[PDB]
């Protein structure tokens, strides 16, 4: 009889036919991705279709309860979830061409070739040719081609569209509730309505900055290190005092640095922990892969898998006729159907991989309880998270050596330690800086401080002050660098990576400690010790039923994302790395350019 | 022999109806046997609360009661005295009391269809909690809207049924358990069987 019991049963009725919906959207889904044919396409299709269907019908009908009406703090949050209005509120035609302009975005960076000039003999892709030849190639001269020619060809493509894309996209913000898409991205983080661990849109930012001033050092001594190796290579391109070139970074865009690991490794006498060669030797193959992550899982105190769970799961490629994505993903169905679909082969990698999937596979089980609007992580980062903390808790040569893929009478000394988290260095800390520049110029494109006639001026200068990376060759208005990364491209949330490296670490701090750990903190197992397991179980059962912020103070003791857990771990590379750089001038000037 | 019980009818007997509407059996006047109900599968959960399962067959009764439905895995542990749920308050509610046997087996074998077996159906919106031992197959526009539903559906007036999409790809707690609860009655009147 009143608002709140009203919604109570709406609820109850849209959960339920929502799981059997859902259910079928994610079957069909799995089986075009195991096994692609025409009825499958077909059936995935026709399946999304309903699905949508459905979802904006629920939608619809659910605008009439107001949020002020409500006082359970969970029917709140399931009706925000509702009525967060996918369905476009703007124009038939607005919202046509909003569709038209993603469509075409997406299209253009997924086709995008690159050929010679006035010659068909060659024309590389993407992915295939150029990634390759970005991520191994040591010439100077063909990177800044590639660079180049990447950025010419989709760019100047994409500019006025993202230009379009931008006051749309404010348009539609405006038409919600929110300020700029940069708003709306932000409210991811936002929680009102309780008082205590309230977090607010305009928090983000500020935490965020926050973050990156204490990251501020570390980063600046891996620059340093990272441009005297560089230096060593290429000679004259680097100057001691200049900012890193672009192109030289390891990848297209600098998001990522591990592919400068073999040219800037530290000690190369010492080769670094691998146990393939030792795989074979034992003859393991995936299936005992996943059998010995799952006694992993059980040992830190998560539940076993399911009987079902082994018979439908597809964790080795059936090659041959039948052609399937090899992209690892683990997919939670629904009503206790888990499943993963890896392309797993005999390598290290591939086990980290296992152990990653198999993490986000019991945070799937562990909220499976709560209702299907709450079932996904507090926020975009934690799922991420903590598959990424067994990852590295997995990875020790501890754990190693208790399996038995390494020999039992060895012993590890200062160089392989350094040389791991270096490793692990360019992998985490170097994609810091990158989200957090690029989700800066992002918000700030969105809010409009950034004007049009300025965008990639601002950008630039922006990486220069902030990223210490400047253009090989001067590039004018007319290029649109940010486009050209995939997620810029296709519209999606960036501040998650840097949110999940701060997690991740906050994790393994708290569980490190839960573990009764003595030592430095890469060298943490968590195999055994069943107190962790419980401490983790806390949030992972919560789901989004309870905020962000409660569910950090519950793994961790604290209700604000920290760093310093980044920083202890980094401690002894840190150590190195002021050892090494002592005569050289840690920092960079923005004077600097590569041309003259 | 002269009388056998059907206990070997009660099971196998291939559709279970739904819960909504859960079939009920008198069995009277017959030699209890119980060999081929042990003799049957395995069971999920098998919980007596009156009499131990040997000492049933000292005890004489003149009324045995059978119940037979299809539930979710996690939807047994409602169908118990003094349980609070979805279907224990609003599809079948056993009483406080209750002196009987809950027999429940797993049916995915034989009741899951990959298409989706949406014949079995439960209920999820009633006006008020079940009398123990009641069986409700009234559905109309449940009225949730302090507006009249004048009959139809929609805004804030929805069905009292929902049913299961039972397939067999599901894990264990959403499969289809085929549950036979058996209820013994006790009155003063002459039995007239034992044995
Ligand atoms: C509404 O509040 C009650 C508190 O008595 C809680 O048990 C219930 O779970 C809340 N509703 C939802 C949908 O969680
Ligand atoms: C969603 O769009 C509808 C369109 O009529 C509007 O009435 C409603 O207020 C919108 N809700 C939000 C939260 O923006
Ligand atoms: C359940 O867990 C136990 C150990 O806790 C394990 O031995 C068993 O194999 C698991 N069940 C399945 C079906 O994997
Ligand atoms: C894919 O599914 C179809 C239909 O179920 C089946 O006939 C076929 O053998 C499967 N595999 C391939 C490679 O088509
Ligand atoms: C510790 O690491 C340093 C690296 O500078 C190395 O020189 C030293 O020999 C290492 N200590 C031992 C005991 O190996
Ligand atoms: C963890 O427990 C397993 C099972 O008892 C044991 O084999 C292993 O040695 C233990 N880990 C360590 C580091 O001792
Ligand atoms: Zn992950």
């Amino acid at each position: 009889s009143t608002i709140e019991e009203q919604a109570k049963t709406f609820l109850d009725k849209f959960n339920h036919e929502a799981e059997d919906l859902f259910y079928q959207s994610s079957l069909a889904s799995w089986n075009y991705n195991t096994n692609i044919t025409e009825e499958n396409v077909q059936n995935m299709n026709n399946a999304g279709d309903k699905w949508s269907a459905f979802l904006k019908e629920q939608s619809t009908l659910a605008q009439m309860y107001p949020l002020q009406e409500i006082q359970n703090l969970t029917v709140k949050l399931q009706l925000q979830a509702l009525q967060q209005n996918g369905s476009s509120v703007l124009s038939e035609d607005k919202s046509k061409r909003l569709n038209t302009i993603l469509n075409t975005m997406s299209t253009i960076y997924s086709t995008g070739k690159v050929c010679n000039p006035d010659n068909p003999q060659e024309c590389l892709l993407l992915e295939p040719g150029l990634n390759e030849i970005m991520a191994n190639s040591l010439d100077y001269n063909e990177r800044l081609w590639a660079w180049e020619s990447w950025r010419s060809e989709v760019g100047k493509q994409l500019r006025p569209l993202y230009e379009e894309y931008v006051v749309l996209k404010n348009e539609m913000a405006r038409a919600n509730h929110y300020e700029d898409y940069g708003d709306y991205w932000r409210g991811d983080y936002e929680v009102n309505g309780v008082d205590g661990y309230d977090y607010s849109r305009g928090q983000l930012i500020e935490d965020v900055e926050h973050t990156f001033e204490e990251i501020k050092p570390l980063y600046e001594h891996l620059h340093a290190y990272v441009r005297a190796k560089l230096m060593n290579a290429y000679p004259s391109y680097i100057s001691p005092i200049g900012c890193l070139p672009a192109h030289l970074l390891g990848d297209m865009w600098g998001r990522f640095w591990t592919n400068l690991y073999s040219l800037t490794v530290p000690f190369g006498q010492k080769p670094n922990i691998d146990v393939t060669d030792a795989m074979v030797d034992q003859a393991w193959d995936a299936q005992r892969i996943f059998k010995e992550a799952e006694k992993f899982f059980v040992s830190v105190g998560l539940p076993n898998m399911t009987q079902g769970f082994w018979e439908n799961s597809m964790l080795t490629d059936p090659g041959n006729v039948q052609k399937a994505v090899c992209h690892p993903t683990a997919w939670d169905l629904g009503k206790g159907d888990f499943r993963i679909l890896m392309c797993t082969k005999v390598t290290m990698d591939d086990f980290l991989t296992a152990h990653h999937e198999m993490g986000h596979i019991q945070y799937d089980m562990a909220y499976a309880a709560q209702p299907f609007l709450l079932r996904n992580g507090a926020n975009e980062g934690f799922h991420e998270a903590v598959g990424e903390i067994m990852s590295l808790s997995a990875a020790t040569p501890k754990h190693l050596k208790s399996i038995g893929l390494l020999s039992p009478d060895f012993q590890e000394d200062n160089e392989t330690e350094i040389n791991f988290l270096l490793k692990q260095a360019l992998t985490i800390v170097g994609t810091l800086p990158f989200t957090y520049m690029l989700e800066k110029w992002r918000w700030m494109v969105f809010k409009g401080e950034i004007p049009k006639d300025q965008w990639m001026k601002k950008w630039w200068e922006m990486k220069r002050e902030i990223v210490g990376v400047v253009e090989p060759v001067p590039h004018d208005e007319t290029y649109c660098d940010p486009a050209s990364l995939f997620h810029v491209s296709n519209d999606y949330s960036f501040i998650r990576y840097y949110t999940r490296t701060l997690y991740q670490f906050q994790f393994q701090e708290a569980l490190c400690q839960a573990a009764k750990h003595e030592g430095p903190l890469h060298k943490c197992d968590i195999s055994n010790s069943t107190e962790a397991g419980q401490k983790l179980f806390n949030m992972l059962r919560l789901g989004k039923s309870e905020p962000w912020t409660l569910a950090l103070e519950n793994v961790v003791g604290a209700k604000n994302m920290n760093v310093r857990p980044l920083l202890n771990y980094f401690e002894p590379l840190f150590t190195w790395l002021k050892d090494q750089n002592k005569n050289s001038f840690v920092g960079w000037s923005t004077d600097w350019s590569p041309y003259a | 022999i002269t009388n056998l019980c059907p206990f070997h009818e009660v099971f196998n007997a291939t559709t279970f109806a739904s819960v909504y509407a859960w079939n009920r059996k008198r069995i009277s006047n017959c030699v209890a046997d119980y060999s081929v109900i042990y003799n049957f599968a395995p069971f999920f959960a098998f919980k007596c609360y009156g009499v131990s399962p040997t000492k049933l067959n000292d005890l004489c009764f003149t009324n045995v009661y059978a119940d037979s439905f299809v539930i979710r895995g996690n939807e047994v542990s409602q169908i118990a005295p003094g349980q609070t749920g979805n279907i224990a308050d609003y599809n079948y509610k056993l009483p406080d009391d209750f002196t009987g046997c809950v027999i429940a087996w797993n049916s995915n074998k034989l009741d899951s269809k990959p298409s989706g077996n949406y014949n079995y159906r439960y209920r999820l919106l009633r006006k008020s909690k079940l009398k123990p031992f009641e069986r409700d197959i009234s559905t109309e526009i449940y009225q949730a809207g302090n507006k009249p539903c004048n009959g139809v559906a929609g805004p804030n007036c929805y069905s009292p049924l929902q049913s299961y999409g039972f397939r067999p790809t599901y894990g264990v707690g959403h499969q289809p358990y085929r549950v036979v609860v058996l209820s013994f009655e006790l009155l003063h009147a002459p039995a007239t069987v034992c044995g």
